[PDB]
RNA sequence: UUCACAUCGACGGGAAGGUUUGGCACCUCGAUGUCGGCUCUUCGCCACCUGGGGCUGUAGUAUGUUCCAAGGGUUGGGCUGUUCGCCCAUUAAAGCGGUACGUGAGCUGGGUUCAGAACGUCGUGAGACAGUUCGGUCCAUAUCCGGUGUGGGCGUUAGAGCAUUGAGAGGACCUUUCCCUAGUACGAGAGGACCGGGAAGGACGCACCUCUGGUGUACCAGUUAUCGUGCCCACGGUAAACGCUGGGUAGCCAAGUGCGGAGCGGAUAACUGCUGAAAGCAUCUAAGUAGUAAGCCCACCCCAAGAUGAGUGCUCUCCUA
RNA sequence: CUAUAACGGUCCUAAGGUAGCGAAAUUCCUUGUCGGGUAAGUUCCGACCCGCACGAAAGGCGUAACGAUCUGGGCACUGUCUCGGAGAGAGGCUCGGUGAAAUAGACAUGUCUGUGAAGAUGCGGACUACCUGCACCUGGACAGAAAGACCCUAUGAAGCU
RNA sequence: GGCCAGUGAGACGAUGGGGGAUAAGCUUCAUCGUCGAGAGGGAAACAGCCCGGAUCACCAGCUAAGGCCCCUAAAUGACC
RNA sequence: AAGGUCACGGCGAGACGAGCCGUUUAUCAUUACGAUAGGUGUCAAGUGGAAGUGCAGUGAUGUAUGCAGCUGAGGCAUCCUAACAGACCCACAGACUUGAAC
């Protein structure tokens, strides 16, 4: 029984699953609008809107914690510049998850992520 | 559970288990067993065709 | 676990029907998504 | 929590060391032995200069256990090893001097453990 | 048939009550979201019984369809969403039309019972539904936790009906009986009852005085 | 009670008695106490 | 001590049961897998305990034997492959059996002692022992019935949303010490009641996470080896499906926490009776009738009108050509 | 004194078992009796010898070291267990693709009880069951295998003596 | 006699016995009946028990064994 | 048509079906309903003093900022995002017959 437990798991074991978290929300803040499944979508929400107010306040400690977050380097230094002068006044909601037709090959419920 | 048991508890199962013996046990039995109406009461809420009395031909009752 | 017997007609075309009314259920909802994906402001299928 | 196969540690000088509790009387569970519960004892070692030796079965107390104890007052008590008191079924054991703190419900039935303890918490 | 009209509350969930003597007592406490509103009696005359019909959770008319808001527009009443009777005996005095009883009828009543959901555990195994035992988890053993021999031999021919196989466990509704009532809240609209009900916080619980 | 199946009354006040479709024996003494066959 | 029948009952006799060893060889060898254990039933009474009673060589406690009663229980272990059995600590008691070992298409050891080897004995020998010892593969995706859950269709005579009655069925109705009565009846003492209450337990069951914890791969914290982040700091990856540890919220769980097992309710079995005749005496009965069992039913908790006998009550909607 | 036989005679053989061992890998009775270990020990060790049926190169009695050898006990250690519980993966469940197999007389394939080639969904009487899926469990279909390795028969086969 | 087959495992029931335990749907014989190789009716079902011997048709009648309350045909027939 | 089903956002419900709770000018005001899920802002709560700087120390390290820093499965608030767009099933007095009064 699941009863409370509200940490989404995917198909794939827990570091995997961490993996698949930070190298998707990192291409994710690469290109803005990504192709994802809706499991993989929702799993990108919570923690893209974690990391567009973790350099909301673009102090040092934050700007650590979201480097270490994320993979690449020279993606962490283009977000706190681009971050309050675009989703400041938002407060919340950063993402959208329009939903399209699903994969041939699979039947996979297929889902596309917005920044908005 | 004894027959003093029914008949203070639900007395119109005791008639309606002793005609459901006597007659023929397949599905047209079952459909001729709807036809038997025991009512507990002095007084059943039948008005459909004039019912007239049943004729006996037994003289041992 | 190995079957005693076989099926008949009977319960074979039972069976096969109830797997394909079971595939006519998961079209309606293909007609209401085909027909929902039509002109009209639907915030989705970009 | 006093299995039937536990080592209890003397809480008094009878004359003995430690013990293989044997299937608790009173509490028909005897899987779960809590305070107060008497115990078939079994001497597993002891003092080789008092009428109590080897392979001697006893009866003992229950005064002490690793397992918690539930008071109406909220508290909670539990000890660091389990303990017991060479009893016999007449109230007194026949060791006068008892070592370690004990809790104070056995008091009312066991009134002489209490009385011969040094600390009652 | 019940000794007497009870109420219905949510369950919001549980503390401990220190009482003046010492002791703490685990308790759970009780809300309630609106009044317990007599909506529709159902006497000997018009029907088989005599039960009075309350009902709980007022709302927006839209989470109500039809006939039930017209079954409850005909006692002149609030929307509401639960519904409810207690069989009482033949000396009631109960109108339907918008009887808001007040709780204070249960404080000198030092004893209840309640009903309600227990949560769900889903298709759970016959280790846990009938409290068995599992079987040697080594010594070569290859049926750990298995349900183990299901009937006799060749003379029954077929296993006994109501045998112990695993299934849903949780999701019924139970009862359990003469709970002790604790301190009221008259303006809190809360009530503390020493005991556990069934469920998580948020469900209905059915609150209605003993049957011994 | 002595369920002697089959043995005669023997005090000289066993009176025989059939109660209830059994045949009992009583007498003075209540060793003679006997429910018959 | 007297005394066949409180209790045993010699010499004999009459039955029931199919649980042991047997007899027959009637189904099965183009295969019905024996013995023990684990898990999990269910049933019988020829009753070990619990409930009621009679008799006692029953003063009371405890009995001996026996009647009704199978609802419920019938421990943990050392030996042995063990069934059986012996012993220890107890317990109210640690019942005997059926269901093909009850149960190996649910699971494992001694064995129809399989193939290797050794000891004794037999045989000239190959080999053999209803003698002993060591080692020795055990398969499997449920077609149908059966079961436990959970739907979908259709029916319930318009179509629905709720609300319940309850035919029927399940579960629970179990049990022990300690105290008052009372050291009172009884007994020369020693001992020590019935009956009616209370309290603490045990198993079982239904729940719950407020406390105490176990787990908790949401988490945070310490640290080892190493590779990346250009480098120091600080982090990230890996050391299976946590690198190893230290704790933990919400879940789940118990060892923890609450609750349950109620009834001067109905009828009975054994028994005690009240009037009371067939034989003007009598007798529990032939007429009527009273006390009373953990047993039966109802009440208790849940499901429940597919109860096709398809229920009852309230409410909504059937319009245009 | 009860014993037991140092010792004796007799029958038959080729000779009547020497040292050591001895309820043993050997002991049926037997869980022999005693002692140790254990709360309790048909297993273990130390003894007695009543050795069914030890015994001196088919060697006997011993022992250091050795053994994935057998067996008895103890310390530490733990889910083996009391008495289970939680969590992570691969399956299992659902969806999309691909897609078998053993088996199979036709199956419109209930329970009790009785009968019957003596263990019946198929026969008889009664009771109970609306139809049809899905997920689990395996009591029955004397379930699947595979012309019973055990037992017996063959005027069978073969190895060996 | 000629040509030419099978069969040579029997079973139960009555009587006459032996083996047994005057136990077995047990075993072996002797006479007979049935089944084997025999359908139908009665026996609830059910090889051997009773009636009875099926060429075939009839939407014909009378009977044997056995039955005449209902399931299920015929008497809730009569008198002791 | 009433009422359902799909879809939609999920659940203290759940193998799948089920079930349950939402499905937006998602109040306006004098006092119980129109916050479903995520994010956000705070409060319980867990680990427990983060980085950076200064100070002391040769350095390991300790100390102040600082119950701080992360975690936020739980509570409340907030319409910022997604609850948009739809579709489909069920309709049109409910056969036949007696009795009663109107």
């Amino acid at each position: 029984m699941k009863h409370g437990r509200k940490i989404h798991r995917l198909s794939r074991p827990a570091d995997q699953r961490r993996a698949l978290l930070r190298g998707l929300t990192t291409q994710l803040l690469k290109h803005g609008r990504i192709k994802t499944t809706r499991a993989k979508a929702s799993a990108m929400r919570k923690y893209v809107d974690k990391m567009i107010t973790l350099a909301k306040e673009g102090s040092l400690h934050k700007r650590r914690q979201a480097l270490g977050f994320i993979y690449e380097k020279q993606i962490v230094h283009a977000l706190f510049a681009e971050v309050p002068e675009r989703y400041g006044d938002r407060n919340g909601g950063y993402t959208r998850i329009i939903r399209t037709l699903p994969r041939r090959g699979d039947n996979a419920p297929m889902a596309y992520i917005e920044l908005v | 559970e004894t027959f003093d048991q029914l008949q203070k508890r639900i007395p119109e199962r005791i008639i309606e288990h002793a005609v459901r013996g006597m007659l023929p046990k397949g599905r047209l039995g079952r459909y001729l067993f709807n036809h038997l109406k025991v009512y507990k009461g002095a007084e059943h809420p039948h008005q459909a065709q004039q019912p007239i009395d049943l004729p006996l031909r037994d003289k041992r009752i | 676990a190995v079957p005693k017997k076989r099926t008949s007609i009977y319960k074979k075309r039972i069976r096969k029907n109830i797997w394909k009314k079971k595939g006519y259920w998961a079209a309606l909802k293909a007609f209401s998504l085909a027909k929902s994906l039509s002109t009209g402001n639907s915030k989705s299928f970009f | 929590m006093i299995q039937p196969q536990t080592h209890l540690n003397v809480a008094d000088n009878s004359g003995a060391r430690e013990l293989m509790c044997i299937r608790i009387i009173g509490a028909s569970n005897r899987r779960y032995a809590r305070i107060g519960d008497v115990i078939v004892a079994v001497i597993k070692e002891a003092i080789p200069n008092t009428p109590l030796e080897r392979s001697e079965v006893i009866r003992a107390v229950v005064v002490r256990t690793c397992k918690e104890l539930k008071r109406d007052n909220g508290m909670i008590i539990r000890y660091d090893d389990n303990a017991a008191v060479i009893i016999d079924q007449e109230g007194n054991p026949k060791g006068t001097r008892i070592f370690g703190a004990i809790a104070r419900e056995l008091r009312q039935k066991f009134a002489k453990i209490v009385s011969l303890a040094p600390e009652v918490l | 048939v019940d000794a007497g009209i009870g109420v219905m509350g949510t369950k919001l969930g549980m503390m401990s009550f220190f009482e003046e003597d010492g002791t703490v007592v685990p308790v759970t406490v009780i809300g309630f979201k609106e009044g317990n509103i007599v909506t529709q009696v159902k006497t000997e005359s018009t029907d088989g019984y005599n039960a009075v019909q309350v009902g709980y959770e007022r709302l927006r008319d839209r989470k109500l369809t039809m006939p039930e808001r017209g079954h409850l527009n005909k006692a002149g009443v609030i929307p509401m969403r639960h519904l409810q009777e207690f069989r009482l005996v033949s000396v009631d005095d109960f109108t339907p039309s918008q009887k808001l009883l007040f709780e204070e009828l249960f404080k000198e009543g030092d004893m209840v019972d309640i009903s309600g959901t227990t949560i769900g555990k889903g298709f759970q195994g016959g280790i846990k539904r009938h409290n068995f035992k599992r079987g040697l988890m080594t010594h070569g053993s290859k049926s750990h936790r298995a349900l183990g021999s299901i009937g006799a031999g060749t003379t029954p021919g077929h296993v006994y009906k109501g045998k112990k196989m695993p299934g849903r466990m949780g999701g019924t509704k139970t009862k359990i009986r003469k709970l002790k009532i604790m301190k009221i809240d008259t303006d809190l609209r809360v009530v503390m009852i020493k005991g556990a009900v069934p469920g998580k916080p948020g469900n209905l619980l059915r609150l209605a005085p003993a049957k011994i | 009670m002595k369920i002697r199946a089959s043995v005669r009354p023997i005090c000289e006040k066993c009176r025989l008695i059939r109660r209830r479709g059994r045949i009992i024996v009583i007498c003075s003494n209540p060793k003679h106490k006997q429910r018959q066959g």
